[PDB]
């Protein structure tokens, strides 16, 4: 929020797990101890659309994200044109 | 254009990409390397070739110009590179910045992941009534 | 997979959880894979990544259709035999009203079995055997009982050719991956050698054995089981044993003849099923072509040839991959096979090819709507499977820069036009009717669009109809009447029970349905066209060939990002076509009875099943339930306690099943989940559920159980609505 | 005849409420969507995967509810009238042996007792009622035209508007000419509404015109 | 080389974006202010939407002896 | 000279669309449209206003005088004006409150000529509100007016027609 859909999990390891999703997710930001030690839920999200391709793969064990952002640009929906 | 003709990524026609809203606002464009003359797939439906120059195709919107990867890395190459063009300059240096390949470590940048309290028992609904004096603007 | 092989088991795989994509059906239990397994059971992205087999399966699992169509037909010939009515109906046509099926009087049953003709209890027919069957240069009940087992023969054998493929160690590539000859053969001698062969058993035997049937007798007071050999002596009544000719050519003399044929056109007074004296000639004159024609050829060459400026450079090379596709060379076909079925649907009703049709009303409209739903149900398909091409079939991209790569080049374009086409239509193609209501309910006819108010004046006539029934005066030789009696000029006298065909007039109330068709046929196709075209990539999703041509919907973002895909363009494209056909049907019978079907008596004062109510009153789209739906259907809602009754008694179910589709069509998904657990809970308390994780419907399965229902619902509704307003008056 | 409708108004507020009770009894969340909140109500849709997730906002069950409140409040009203109708300028035996079944509920009532209205635009001039029957077909359209919204789902609509907004921009005598609002296809909750708020008037404007257009001659 | 015709008049060529017609007929400032009031447009339109549209509808609906609906 | 211009998708780069075929950019057509607001803004929008108002003017007659609500009129106030001197009016401010999507407030007067224009970045806007007034002001006196030498013209008519 402005893009706020929680995909977080607990491993945040990203090998044979999850990568897919247009730009949005430049992570691998190792928090001082979480197994394959790369963590959190996002980077700077003011860039791309609203997928849930976000999970589909690699756990969120709870919810998984979708549209919830409301405040919604245009570069945030393909169509500002 | 022509009097300045600086091309690289061969095509011919198409009713696909770039139209009015890429001048009047933002621009978005991808660049790359390659070995020897090879025929590609394309966003916007079409299909052409390569060889070199800058290898610098311009693209409507940035979800469009990374898909050169979602197939254009099932066709060899470390190097592919898209930036952000305006109608005047910068701020938003798109694939520029620091390191590259979303899955390494130099810095941490943004992200966070938590809100106030974590995924735990938010059976707790919406709290205070939104009022200008208690840390809920994040 | 083992089990274990390669090479080194005969021991077959019966037992060990799964198969079909590789973290497969997993050990861990679930339900979804039980609609999986049946759905996509036939598919090819799995079985193997290597063509080879697949064509070796489809040439077998094919087979078991012919064999089936073959077990079918048999129970129809048998059925159309000992469960008789055919013997009885034929000495006695114009009179009977045929049957083949009968119940057995268990429970309520029997009402369904109501006196049908040659003196017996049964349920009627709108499936014109009893009329192909006119043929029988022979007649006899037990005989059809040979043609019947002759059917089961072709089957078991034309079903052990299917063992004698895939399961037997199979052919390979070259065999089909040399295409070089295929049509050469097919069209030449079967397309040819049938039509040809059919000629020889279409004057030999049939013509004579209805040349002197169209009068009286009772069979076996005619046509023995052998009688028609060397005995070219009864062939004497129906032309010479060539007298002095020798194998056509010309040094021939006619002071008074010209072999059988002697071309007709019109309709037998006593059996207006179109003349047979022709029916040989036309099939003969076919075959020749095919006989000559299937003699091309070996393949590129011809297509690797004509290009131009804007034309198709890739025309040249229009697919190596047309020996390497299927999903392509099936989709093409369905458009034709399909579009070449509903062209039947006309040449039938405006030119009957069997003895006793038209007079038989109900036993050739059933037809013209059954044949009508295939020349439609096979077309949306003919798009689906192109989408299945457009997405995947080939290995890589070896296909390049051509006719297609061309069409796609424009694509936000071919479909940019076509769109406006539709809203131009629709406005000129439906609100057109709505005018009438809004202004006939306002009520000022001066200004409607009536066949009489908006300027058109007591004539339609001058177009091309009137230069068709009048054309036997061109290069045309001739032969009394036309080609199709329903044409403008001349003639009347057609039939002595009821009626058949006559002119069929037009103008408006024929003008504008004919146009709603346009707009209906067009916006159908928009959605399929744009659907198959944008199959793999787009500026809503470009990362959009990444699974398959289905996929539910990409995801809540981009605004919507739901329907997209092309399973679904072939889901909302059915949804229309159900109309496309469903309103074309609505057209024919309201015409064909409002005018045409009706009846002669003295001074042949014609009396249509409805004195042309159409006139000023289909133009109002309420008249379409004033004059249609509420008028006719009074026979469906009166139908209780009768003999047909099974229609009114369907007409509630299936007029229910449709109104059950919306539930499957209109609803969420984690919904029936959220629900399915409340359930699953109550289940666990007694200790009664978990094993085989019960799950809701697979987003797109849900759509699969829309649509399919919405159709078998919304359709049989009329299948009932119909058979109930041609049986009994009409 | 009354020992059935009376058990079919009962199958309404029960089903209608298993969905509203449910709809309600977790706008909070559940197994498929555990943390379904901070916004609860109308978040319509979620990404594919998990099992496949959809109209699983407490709104879209409300959304889903309103169909059976439009099916109870139909069986119930339907019932009075047929009864009343018959119980007036005529019999009552009518509802008696001819409401104990189903076909007949369609035939005599539904099919009997419309008569008056529809041959009211009649090929033979505007007679007594004309507002009503035109309403009644306005009734059948507003309804049907729900369905789009309802079997269409923003994805297909947006995309050809992507092609259909390559027009203007690429066509003369209609260039420069700027919109101030960017051509898009309806929100992924919005159309579940509008098909409905559409399904409804059609439906509720049809009986409106139906009963009146037949309790007015009558007979009864 | 005869059909090497040195491009029978080059043209120059590309006429131009240059100049294949003069311009607009001299009829103009024969309307200078003629019909102003949208050529005094300096705050208006509210005026022409009570005025014009109360006289496309005031007398437009009323009538002295029906010729009815 | 070539196969079709020096063979090109667009003016130049093939990553904009337009797919310049014919029906797009044949000197056969592109000239039948540039004394007017196609490629270049001649004089201001001032005058183009009435050739636009007027031409579009004496249209909308037979459309609502020969397809009129109760048609083929025997009223001396039809076969012309009648009402339709309403469409031009219902749309001669269907426009003005679109020129509120244009403001940009100036007064240069450059309908006289200087140095072979371009208006350069002439695309996008670069026609302010005090322009779109003098056009949709030319529209009213082009609409209303252009409706009367329709009406005023007697009607010597060709007809039938089959
Ligand atoms: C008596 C014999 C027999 C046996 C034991 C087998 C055994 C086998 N066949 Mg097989 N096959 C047979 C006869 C037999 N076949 C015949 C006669 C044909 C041609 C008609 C084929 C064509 C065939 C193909 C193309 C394939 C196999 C394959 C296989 C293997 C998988 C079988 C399976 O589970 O399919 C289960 C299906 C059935 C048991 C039913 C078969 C369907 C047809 C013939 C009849 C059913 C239609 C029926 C009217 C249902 C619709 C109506 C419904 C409403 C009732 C297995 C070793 C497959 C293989 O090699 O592995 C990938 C391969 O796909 N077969
Ligand atoms: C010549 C053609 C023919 C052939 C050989 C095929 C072959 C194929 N099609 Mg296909 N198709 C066709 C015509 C054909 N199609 C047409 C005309 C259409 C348009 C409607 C389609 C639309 C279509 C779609 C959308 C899909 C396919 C797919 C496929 C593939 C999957 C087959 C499968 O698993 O069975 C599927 C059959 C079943 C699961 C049986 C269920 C049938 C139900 C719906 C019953 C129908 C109602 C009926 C009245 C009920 C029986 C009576 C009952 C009341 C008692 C296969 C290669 C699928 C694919 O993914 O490609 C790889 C994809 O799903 N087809
Ligand atoms: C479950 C629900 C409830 C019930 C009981 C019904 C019932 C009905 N709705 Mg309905 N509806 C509902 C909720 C319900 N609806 C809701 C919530 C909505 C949305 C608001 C609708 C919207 C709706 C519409 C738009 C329509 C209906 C219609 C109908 C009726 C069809 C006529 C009929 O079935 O005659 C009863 C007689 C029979 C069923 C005889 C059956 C005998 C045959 C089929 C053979 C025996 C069965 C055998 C197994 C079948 C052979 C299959 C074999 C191969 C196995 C039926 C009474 C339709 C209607 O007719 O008028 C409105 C109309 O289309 N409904
Ligand atoms: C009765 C129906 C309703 C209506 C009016 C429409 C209309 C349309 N559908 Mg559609 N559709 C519907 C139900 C409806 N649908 C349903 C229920 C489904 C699925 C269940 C679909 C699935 C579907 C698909 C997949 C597609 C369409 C498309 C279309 C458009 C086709 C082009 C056209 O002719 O439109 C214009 C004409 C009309 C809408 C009919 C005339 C309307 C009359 C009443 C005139 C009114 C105008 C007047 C000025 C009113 C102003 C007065 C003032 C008081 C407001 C059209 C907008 C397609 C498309 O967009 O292609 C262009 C696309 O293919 N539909
Ligand atoms: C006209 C229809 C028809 C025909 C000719 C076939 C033919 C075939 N189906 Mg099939 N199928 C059909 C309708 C049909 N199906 C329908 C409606 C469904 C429901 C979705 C299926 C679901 C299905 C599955 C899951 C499988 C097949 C398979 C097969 C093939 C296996 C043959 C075999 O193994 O032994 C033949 C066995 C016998 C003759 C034994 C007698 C059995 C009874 C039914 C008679 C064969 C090509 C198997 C396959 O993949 O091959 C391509 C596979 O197992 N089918
Ligand atoms: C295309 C058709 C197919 C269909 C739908 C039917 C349908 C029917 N057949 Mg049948 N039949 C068929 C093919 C078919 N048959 C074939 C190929 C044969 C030759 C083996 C037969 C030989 C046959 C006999 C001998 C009988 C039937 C009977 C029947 C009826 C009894 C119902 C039943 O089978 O189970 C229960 C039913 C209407 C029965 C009948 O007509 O009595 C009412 C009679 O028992 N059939
Ligand atoms: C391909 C076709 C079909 C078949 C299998 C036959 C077969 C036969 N025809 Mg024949 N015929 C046919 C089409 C066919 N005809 C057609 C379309 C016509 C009309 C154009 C005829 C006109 C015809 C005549 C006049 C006679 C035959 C005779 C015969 C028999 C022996 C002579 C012969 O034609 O071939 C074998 C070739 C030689 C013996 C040499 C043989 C049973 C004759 C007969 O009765 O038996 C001798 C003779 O009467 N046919
Ligand atoms: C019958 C009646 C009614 C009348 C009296 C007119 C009269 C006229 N129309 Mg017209 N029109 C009508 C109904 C009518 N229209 C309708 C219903 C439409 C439907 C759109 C039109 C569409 C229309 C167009 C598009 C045009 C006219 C034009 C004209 C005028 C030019 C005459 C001409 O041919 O150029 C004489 C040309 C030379 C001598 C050179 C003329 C004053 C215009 C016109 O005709 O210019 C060519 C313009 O073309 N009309
Ligand atoms: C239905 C609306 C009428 C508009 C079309 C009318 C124009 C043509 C006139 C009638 C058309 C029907 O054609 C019909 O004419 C006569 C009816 O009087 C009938 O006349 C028939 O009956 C008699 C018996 O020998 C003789 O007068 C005729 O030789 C014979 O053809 C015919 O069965 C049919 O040819
Ligand atoms: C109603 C509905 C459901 C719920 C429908 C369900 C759960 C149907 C599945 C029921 C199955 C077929 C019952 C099977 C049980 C029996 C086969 C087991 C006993 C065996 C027999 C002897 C009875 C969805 O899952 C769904 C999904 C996506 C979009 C719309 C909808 C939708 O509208
Ligand atoms: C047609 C259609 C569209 C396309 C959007 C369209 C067609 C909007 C078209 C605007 C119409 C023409 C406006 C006419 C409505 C008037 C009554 C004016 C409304 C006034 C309001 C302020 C009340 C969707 O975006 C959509 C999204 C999700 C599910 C289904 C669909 C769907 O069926
Ligand atoms: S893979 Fe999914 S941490 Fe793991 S669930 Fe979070 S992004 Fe990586
Ligand atoms: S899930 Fe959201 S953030 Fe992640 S890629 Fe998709 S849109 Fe971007």
């Amino acid at each position: 929020m402005s893009h706020s859909v929680k995909i977080y999990d607990t491993c945040i390891g990203c090998t044979q797990c999850v990568r897919a999703c247009p730009t949005d997710v430049l992570e691998m930001i190792p928090w001082g101890g979480c197994k394959a030690k790369q963590i959190a839920s996002a980077p700077r999200t003011e860039d791309c659309v609203g997928c849930k391709r976000c999970e589909s793969a690699c756990p969120t064990d709870f919810l998984s994200v979708r549209v919830y952002l409301w405040h919604e640009t245009t570069r945030s929906m393909g169509l500002a044109y | 254009e022509l009097d300045p003709n600086t091309p690289s990524p061969i095509f011919a026609g198409s009713t696909g990409g770039l139209l009015r809203k890429a001048q009047v606002e933002e621009f978005y464009v991808i660049t790359w390397e390659s070995p020897k003359e090879q025929i590609f797939e394309m966003p916007t439906g079409g299909a052409a070739i390569m060889r070199e120059g800058p290898n610098l195709l311009k693209l409507a919107r940035k979800e469009q110009c990374l898909a050169l990867g979602t197939r254009l890395r099932s066709k060899y190459k470390i190097k592919y590179q898209f930036y952000r063009v305006f109608p005047s300059g910068e701020v938003q240096y798109l694939h520029p910045k620091d390191g590259v390949y979303p899955e390494k470590v130099n810095p941490g940048r943004q992200g966070v992941g938590l809100n106030m309290r974590s995924i735990g028992k938010n059976v707790s609904p919406i709290e205070v009534k939104f009022t200008g004096k208690q840390p809920y603007d994040l | 997979l083992v089990d274990r092989d390669p090479i080194k088991t005969s021991f077959e795989q019966w037992a060990k959880p799964g198969h079909f994509s590789r973290t497969i059906a997993k050990g861990p239990d679930t339900t979804t894979w039980i609609w999986n397994l049946h759905a996509d059971a036939h598919d090819f992205d799995s079985h193997t990544s290597d063509l080879e087999e697949i064509s070796r399966k489809v040439f077998s699992a094919h087979f078991g259709q012919l064999s089936i169509i073959f077990l079918w037909l048999s129970g129809m010939y048998f059925h159309g035999a000992r469960f008789s009515n055919y013997e009885a109906w034929l000495n006695d046509p114009t009179h009977i009203g045929p049957s083949a099926q009968v119940v057995w009087p268990i429970v309520g049953q029997e009402i369904l079995n109501g006196d049908v003709g040659g003196g017996f209890r049964g349920i009627q027919i709108t499936s014109g055997f009893f009329q192909i069957w006119r043929a029988s240069g022979i007649t006899s009940e037990l005989q059809l009982y040979c043609t019947a087992i002759g059917a089961l023969v072709f089957a078991g054998l034309m079903l052990f050719a299917g063992w004698f493929h895939y399961h037997k160690a199979a052919p390979k590539l070259a065999w089909f991956q040399d295409v070089e000859s295929m049509l050469n053969h097919h069209l030449a001698g079967l397309l040819g050698l049938g039509s040809l062969s059919w000629a020889r058993h279409q004057v030999h035997v049939s013509l004579p054995i209805n040349q002197f049937l169209n009068a009286g007798v009772d069979p076996k007071e005619i046509p023995l089981p052998h009688e028609f050999i060397l005995n070219r002596d009864l062939l004497a009544q129906l032309y010479p044993s060539f007298a002095e000719g020798a194998t056509p050519f010309f040094t021939l003399n006619w002071s008074k003849y010209a072999d059988f044929l002697t071309f007709r056109g019109g309709l037998d007074p006593l059996t207006g099923g179109l003349w047979l004296t022709d029916i040989a000639h036309h099939h003969l004159a076919i075959a020749i072509l095919f006989l000559i024609a299937g003699h091309m050829y070996r393949i590129k060459d011809i297509l690797e040839a004509h290009k131009g400026p804007f034309t198709g450079q890739g025309h040249k090379g229009l697919y190596e991959i047309l020996t390497t596709s299927w999903h392509a060379q099936l989709s093409i076909n369905l458009a034709m096979l399909g579009s070449l079925t509903i062209v039947v649907a006309q040449h039938m009703y405006s030119m009957p090819p069997y003895p006793y049709l038209a007079t038989d009303y109900a036993t050739q409209l059933s037809l013209f709507t059954h044949h009508m739903w295939i020349g439609g149900f096979l077309i949306v398909g003919a798009a689906a499977h192109a989408a299945i091409f457009m997405v995947r079939d080939y290995d890589p991209t070896t296909r390049y820069n051509d006719l297609l790569d061309r069409v796609l080049r424009h694509r936000d374009a071919i479909i940019s036009h076509l769109n406006w086409v539709c809203i131009f239509l629709g406005f000129h193609s439906f609100g057109l009717y709505i005018h009438n209501d809004t202004m006939s309910a306002l009520g000022r006819p001066q200004d409607m669009f009536s066949d009489t108010a908006i300027q058109l004046q007591p004539v339609f006539a001058q177009w091309i109809q009137n230069t068709h029934a009048l054309a036997p005066g061109t290069t045309a030789p001739g032969a009394t009447a036309s080609t199709s009696l329903t044409w403008g000029g001349g003639d009347l006298v057609a039939v002595g029970n009821k009626v058949a065909l006559l002119p069929i007039p037009l103008g408006t109330a024929d003008f504008l349905v004919h146009h709603i068709h346009a707009f209906t046929i067009h916006v159908t196709v928009l959605i399929l066209l744009k659907g198959v075209l944008f199959a793999r990539s787009s500026r809503l999703i470009p990362d959009k060939a990444n699974l398959g041509f289905r996929f539910p919907c990409d995801g809540p973002g981009r605004g919507g990002t739901c329907q997209v895909s092309a399973w679904d363009h072939v889901f909302l494209g059915l949804f229309w076509m159900y109309n496309s056909i469903s309103v074309v049907i609505f057209h024919f019978s309201w015409k064909m009875q409002s005018d045409v079907w009706g009846t002669i008596n003295d001074q042949g004062v014609v009396t249509h099943i409805t004195a042309g109510n159409f006139a000023q009153s289909s133009i109002t789209i309420n008249g379409w339930l004033r004059d249609f739906l509420w008028a006719q259907a009074s026979q469906v809602i009166q139908s209780y306690g009768s003999s047909l009754s099974a229609y009114g008694l369907f007409f509630l179910g299936a007029h229910f099943v449709w109104a059950f589709s919306l539930m499957f069509l209109f609803s969420g998904r984690g919904y029936w989940q959220e629900l399915i657990e409340s359930i699953v809970w109550a289940h666990n308390k007694l200790k009664v559920a978990p094993a085989t994780q019960p799950r809701a419907l697979s987003i797109v399965q849900g759509r699969a159980v829309g649509v399919t229902h919405y159709l078998l619902g919304g359709i049989a509704t009329t299948w009932a609505f119909f058979l109930a307003r041609i049986i009994a008056v009409g | 005849g009354d020992f059935l409708v009376h058990h079919a108004i009962a199958l309404g507020l029960h089903t209608t409420t298993l969905i509203l009770v449910k709809g309600a009894l977790d706008a909070r969340g559940s197994k498929l969507m555990p943390d379904k909140k901070d916004f609860g109500y109308s978040f319509p849709c979620d990404g594919p995967g998990r099992g496949g997730t959809c109209d699983i906002s407490a709104w879209d069950d409300f959304y889903l509810a309103v169909f059976w409140m439009l099916n109870t409040i139909g069986w119930v009203t339907f019932y009075w009238h047929w009864k009343h109708i018959t119980l007036w300028r005529g019999n009552v035996s009518q509802f008696n042996e001819s409401s104990t079944y189903l076909m007949g509920w369609l035939r005599d009532y539904l099919w009997l007792n419309s008569s008056q209205l529809i041959n009211g635009i009649t090929p033979l001039v505007c007679n007594s009622l004309s507002v009503w029957a035109w309403m009644f077909l306005f009734g059948h359209l507003v309804w049907a035209t729900g369905f789009m919204f309802l079997i269409s789902w923003r994805g297909y609509w947006q995309e050809l508007i992507e092609t259909l907004a390559w027009a203007h921009e690429r066509t003369p005598l209609a260039n420069l000419i700027r919109w101030r609002d960017k051509p898009v296809a309806l929100s992924i909750v919005q159309a579940r509404l509008v098909g409905l708020v559409h399904f409804s008037v059609g439906y509720i404007f049809t009986y409106a015109a139906f009963l009146i257009a037949s309790t007015s001659g009558k007979f009864g | 080389d005869l059909e090497d015709i040195a491009n029978t008049t080059g043209q120059w060529d590309v006429y131009g974006s240059d100049a294949p017609s003069p311009y607009n007929s001299l009829q103009s400032k024969f309307f200078e202010t003629f019909a102003a009031p949208f050529t005094k447009r300096g705050l208006l339109l509210k005026f022409l939407i009570l005025g014009g549209g109360s006289l496309l509808t005031y007398v437009s609906a009323n009538a002295p002896q029906d010729v009815l609906p | 000279k070539p196969t079709y211009q020096v063979i090109q998708p667009l003016n130049g780069d093939p990553f904009i669309g337009g797919l310049e075929t014919p029906v797009t950019s044949s000197p056969l057509i592109a000239w039948y449209l540039s004394n007017l607001p196609a490629y270049r803004t001649a004089v201001n929008p001032l005058l183009r206003g009435v050739e636009v108002g007027l031409a579009h003017g004496f249209l909308l007659v037979g459309p609502f005088v020969k397809a009129g609500p109760l048609r083929n009129t025997e009223y001396a106030g039809a076969a012309g004006s009648l009402a339709a001197a309403g469409l031009v009016v219902i749309l001669s401010m269907c426009l003005t409150m679109y020129g509120i999507a244009s403001f940009k407030e100036g007064e240069p007067s450059i309908a006289p000529a200087l140095t072979l224009t371009g208006r350069k970045k002439q695309p996008d806007q670069l026609q302010s509100a005090d322009g779109w007034a003098k056009f949709t002001g030319g529209f009213f006196f082009g609409g209303v007016s252009g409706v009367t030498w329709a009406c005023f013209l007697m009607y010597v008519l060709d007809l039938p027609y089959y």
